[PDB]
RNA sequence: UUACGACCAGGGCUACACACGUGCUACAAUGGCGCAUACAAAGAGAAGCGACCUCGCGAGAGCAAGCGGACCUCAUAAAGUGCGUCGUAGUCCGGAUUGGAGUCUGCAACUCGACUCCAUGAAGUCGGAAUCGCUAGUAAUCGUGGAUCAGAAUGCCACGG
RNA sequence: UCCUCCUAAAGAGUAACGGAGGAGCACGAAGGUUGGCUAAUCCUGGUCGGACAUCAGGAGGUUAGUGCAAUGGCAUAAGCC
């Protein structure tokens, strides 16, 4: 959907992803970049994604590797 | 006149009776008939039984009526369990392709309610 | 028929050697194929049973026996004596002759076929089955039809328990999942 | 009070070139007519002129000698 | 049998489209040159082809070429 | 007026039991789909318009001349006409809604873009009380263009048949 | 006025403005015979189809039925065809 070559992701994220494998399981990653996708070497890592006011947590599974962090955090509330 | 699921429609041109299959439109029908070499104008009720064979052989190389629904229903089921935005709209019955919700979107909801 | 001549010597030996049977009768035998549909909605029209009865008669070459309401039930809005379904019980060659055509030229026309369910057993080694559509048989024209009538087929066997009931059908190439 | 049902197809009966004749005399000779939805038609004429048999052709009770009849598509007669 | 209250019993030739010549007795009153039979059983090819839903990483790998 | 000002990132203005306004596509045969074939006006273009060629089923991708423009590009106009199929069906009408693949603009397309391919094929079979526009190249119908603009029109402003 | 049960004291009968319900009919088959048959209810399995419809096999053994009350009966059926 983005484009054939070069899926587009963030810098400060991926650098902070490659350390959470260096230092294993730790505190949830408070992150804001909903515009970055997910990657295979991310599984087992909880990312506290910004919904707009706060940091809803996740627990990434395999199938969420071709997607972006954003849709895993609903923006508004209802009923 | 029996094809993958069923060919009820006889008495009609071949490029249209073939569209009754769940998985063949006006376009795939041309490709199938061109692959077989049957003139598009033929009427199924006059097609020879040696050519209906050639008709059946084609739809075996394309996902068709039967397994397509399990392919689709699982994909929707996969997203629904995922809790994504695409999943969470399916579980509630709301538009998923970024359409309006203030006034329109009667296809997804249904008739009105006071 | 064309399946009985097979069973009398082959399926016997495929089970006598399997289940450790010293007698040609400790092995089970399949004795009848009951078959019926409950039309149910014939309250609106009797033609919904007059024409439906000709469907079992068009599958089994036997005129069906209409069944009736055993006890009045208020919820379904029926009382005793309504004709609410036809029934056919097959025995002998017509049992085997129909048994041949069902597992050969009727099963492979089920829409969305992914094997045959195996857990549908009643603790004594009997099989029950549904089809959800009657056009899967080569005796329905698609032009004499007005509804989507289904069936219930209950193979009734003399096996003493379920776990060998599979063996009786498996030895006939029954597409168990 | 009547029991209305879903609307039938826009064409109820269509018969053209239909010509049915009893042994002696002709009852209908080369008919060509159409009956549309919501059209109210009165058959009138003399005695024994084929009014009852004309309806029989429409419902297919007895077969036309020629010309063919096509019936509506969601009819509840 | 109760002497002609049952419909006809015609011996028909189940002539399958891909060989598999057969022979039966049915209440059709008409022959049939039909499609697949139990010998031409698509019970296994579609059984193993059930492995088509699952995995998302494997699709990513081809899509990744940067 | 050490915050009713200033900077940053994420979200919202795109919600949804419903009600109203204005428009678009239609419910088909004065038509839909195919094949070849016609007759215009007006306008825009330099971190722009983009040939020809090649490749891609298609959006388009590569190379790439020309034009500050009566010079070159957008620019193939569509209704029309000639032949063929459809024979009144929820249809070869309807093109909504969902599932896959993709192309681009843009640091970034999930919340929230447009377009393309394959598939799917929903209401809808002329609309209650009631109400609107219009007097001649007008009404009705057909396409074209422009501004805003990186991308984004069923609107607006123009132009012809 | 007539029928059934209790009071009514283990034969019959036995009262009260004592305690509870019914009848004023129906049926040319719902009668006579000759054949044949056996329910309720729950569990398990099965298309729609469900708490309850039709179907299959298990437990159970008359807890069912009887043209209409209650009592007594009824499988040799007095029930069903
Ligand atoms: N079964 C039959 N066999 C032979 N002739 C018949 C039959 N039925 C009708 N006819 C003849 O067909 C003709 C038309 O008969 P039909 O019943 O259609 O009459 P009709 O036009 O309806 O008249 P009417 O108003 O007198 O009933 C008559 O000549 C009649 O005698
Ligand atoms: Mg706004
Ligand atoms: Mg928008
Ligand atoms: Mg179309
Ligand atoms: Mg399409
Ligand atoms: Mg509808
Ligand atoms: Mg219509
Ligand atoms: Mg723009
Ligand atoms: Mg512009
Ligand atoms: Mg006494
Ligand atoms: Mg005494
Ligand atoms: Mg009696
Ligand atoms: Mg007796
Ligand atoms: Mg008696």
């Amino acid at each position: 959907r983005s484009l054939k070559k070069g899926p587009f992701i963030d810098l400060h994220l991926l650098k902070k992803v490659e350390k959470a494998v260096e230092s294993g399981d730790k505190k949830p990653l408070r992150t804001w970049s909903r515009r970055s996708t997910i990657f295979p070497n991310m599984i087992g890592l909880t990312i506290a994604v910004h919904n707009g006011r706060q940091h809803v947590p996740v627990f990434v599974t395999d199938e969420m590797v071709g997607h972006k962090l954003g849709e895993f955090a609903p923006t508004r509330t209802y009923r | 006149a029996r094809i993958a699921g069923i060919n009820i429609p006889d008495h009609k041109h071949a490029v249209i009776a073939l569209t009754s299959i769940y998985g063949v439109g006006k376009t795939r029908s041309k490709a199938i008939l061109a692959a077989a070499g049957i003139a598009e104008d033929v009427k199924i009720s006059e097609l020879s039984e040696g050519q209906i064979d050639t008709l059946r052989d084609e739809v075996a190389k394309f996902v068709v009526e039967g397994d397509l629904r399990r392919e689709i229903s699982m994909s929707i089921k996969r997203l629904m369990d995922l809790g994504c935005y695409r999943g969470l709209r399916h579980r509630r019955g709301l538009p998923v392709r970024g359409q309006r919700t203030k006034t329109n979107a009667r296809t997804r909801k249904g008739p009105r309610k006071p | 028929a064309k399946l009985h001549d097979y069973y009398k010597d082959e399926v016997v030996k495929k089970l006598m050697t399997e289940f450790n049977y010293n007698s040609v009768m400790q092995v089970p035998r399949v004795e009848k194929i009951t078959l019926n549909m409950g039309v149910g909605e014939a309250i609106a029209d009797k033609k919904l049973l007059d024409n439906a009865a000709a469907d079992l008669a068009a599958i089994s070459g036997q005129k069906p026996l209409i069944t009736k309401a055993r006890k009045s039930v208020a919820g379904f809005k029926i009382r005793q004596g309504y004709p609410i379904g036809c029934k056919v019980t097959l025995r002998g060659e017509r049992m085997w002759e129909f048994f041949e055509r069902l597992i050969t030229i009727a099963v492979p026309r089920i829409r969305d076929f992914r094997g045959l369910s195996a857990k549908s057993f009643d603790g004594r080694g009997n099989y029950s089955m549904g089809v959800r559509e009657q056009i899967i048989f080569p005796e329905i024209d698609y032009d004499k039809v007005d509804r989507v009538r289904g069936l219930d087929i209950t193979i009734t066997t003399t096996a003493k328990s379920d776990e060998e009931g599979r063996a009786l059908l498996a030895a006939f190439d029954f597409p168990f999942r | 009070q009547v029991e209305e049902a879903s609307r039938s197809g826009k064409i109820v009966f269509e018969m053209e070139d239909v010509c049915y004749q009893v042994n002696g005399k002709q009852l209908v000779k080369d008919f060509s007519a159409q009956v549309l939805r919501g059209d109210k038609i009165a058959l009138i004429g003399p005695n024994g002129c084929g009014k009852t048999t004309l309806l029989k052709l429409m419902l297919g009770q007895l077969q036309a000698d020629s010309g063919r009849i096509h019936v509506g598509t969601k009819l509840e007669v | 049998m109760k002497k002609d209250i049952h419909p006809k019993y015609e011996e028909i030739t189940a002539s399958c489209s891909c060989g598999n010549v057969m022979k039966i007795r049915s209440t059709v009153g008409h022959d049939l040159n039909l499609d697949v039979c139990s010998k031409c059983h698509p019970f296994f090819t579609g059984k193993q082809r059930d492995v088509a839903t699952g995995g998302r990483v494997d699709r990513f790998n081809k899509r990744f070429n940067i």
